[PDB]
């Protein structure tokens, strides 16, 4: 339901 | 912070939000 | 938030969203109290009855938001957590006594029109403002009803309730580390926090210095917006010595 956030924040 | 609690788009520009007056009116 | 309205842009620039990395979902609200510290409810991070026990790497904080679900490019800022601190006497077993936690960010967040800290009360501001009938403001992206979800941040203004009325509304044991707020059935107006609003702020605008202070943290309620029930909020000032101890030691 949420727009994907930039990958930089999920590393 | 010395600047806490002062909103850029409201207090810092002397603009009020649409319902803050309701709070003020309750502070009797 | 039940029976609130859409926030204005920049209305609550201390608002924080606690965001679960995987699955990507809203976990709770929170608030920005400095460039490196975020305040929330302990139960957002630790609640064994629901098998909740998050570690730092499980979570992100999203600051400057308005839309619930959208990635607000060039507006919101996303921060990683360095460390979580839960009050050592947080009572998850019984009644959420001392429902407070701090999160230190890995890096300072840059302030902007959309991102700015709220003040924490002093004893005098708390004494002056935490009075029955005085209204505060609750914000969050939680559910719109007990039994759906908002496009943008919601806001509701609610009066603090007399302690005996709070006590008489529930079988749960209330403590001095809590206060309750909401309208009475005979008052007509409505509104409450609800699921997903946990951890967000209850704020008041001091009429003495025109600054916003965070007096409460969305903590607990029995249903949402039920007649004769009230929302319960962590009493921030009562727990401020712990806040200061943590920031002084770990800042
Ligand atoms: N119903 C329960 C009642 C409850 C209170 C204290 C101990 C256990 C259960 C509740 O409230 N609990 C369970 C854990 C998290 C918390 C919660 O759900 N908090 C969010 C909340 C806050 C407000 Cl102010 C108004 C509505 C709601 Cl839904
Ligand atoms: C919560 O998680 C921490 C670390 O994983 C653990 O030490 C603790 O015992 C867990 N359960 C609690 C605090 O109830
Ligand atoms: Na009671
Ligand atoms: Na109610």
């Amino acid at each position: 339901d949420f727009e994907e956030i930039p990958e930089e924040y999920l590393q | 912070e010395a600047d806490c609690g002062l909103r850029p788009l409201f207090e810092k520009k002397s603009l009020e939000d649409k319902t803050e007056r309701e709070l003020l009116e309750s502070y009797i | 938030i039940v029976e609130g309205s859409d926030a204005e842009i920049g209305m609550s620039p201390w608002q924080v969203m606690l965001f679960r990395k995987s699955p990507q979902e809203l976990l709770c609200g929170a608030s920005l109290i400095s460039d490196r510290w975020v305040l929330t409810a302990a139960h957002c991070l630790l609640y064994p009855p629901w098998d909740k026990n998050f570690t730092e790497n499980d979570l992100l904080v999203r600051i400057g938001k308005h839309s619930r679900t959208r990635y607000e490019r060039n507006i919101e800022k996303i921060s990683m957590l360095e460390k979580i601190y839960i009050h050592p006497r947080y009572n998850w077993r019984e009644n959420l006594d001392r429902d407070i936690a701090l999160m230190k960010l890995k890096k300072p967040v840059a302030f902007s029109d959309y991102i700015h800290p709220v003040c924490l009360p002093d004893r005098e501001t708390a004494a002056s403002l935490l009075q029955a009938g005085y209204k505060g403001r609750v914000t969050g992206w939680g559910n719109l009803k007990e039994t759906g979800q908002p496009s943008v941040l919601q806001v509701v203004n609610l009066p603090i309730v007399e302690r005996p009325v709070c006590k008489d509304s529930t079988r749960i044991r209330i403590t001095d580390n809590m206060f309750c707020a909401g309208y009475k059935p005979d008052e007509g107006k409505r509104g409450d926090a609800c699921e997903g609003d946990s951890g967000g702020p209850f704020v008041m605008k001091s009429p003495f210095n025109n600054r916003w202070y965070q007096m409460g943290i969305v903590s607990w309620g029995e249903g949402c917006d039920r007649d004769g029930k009230y929302g319960f909020y962590t009493h921030v000032f009562r727990l401020k010595k712990w806040i200061q101890k943590v920031i002084d030691q770990f800042g």
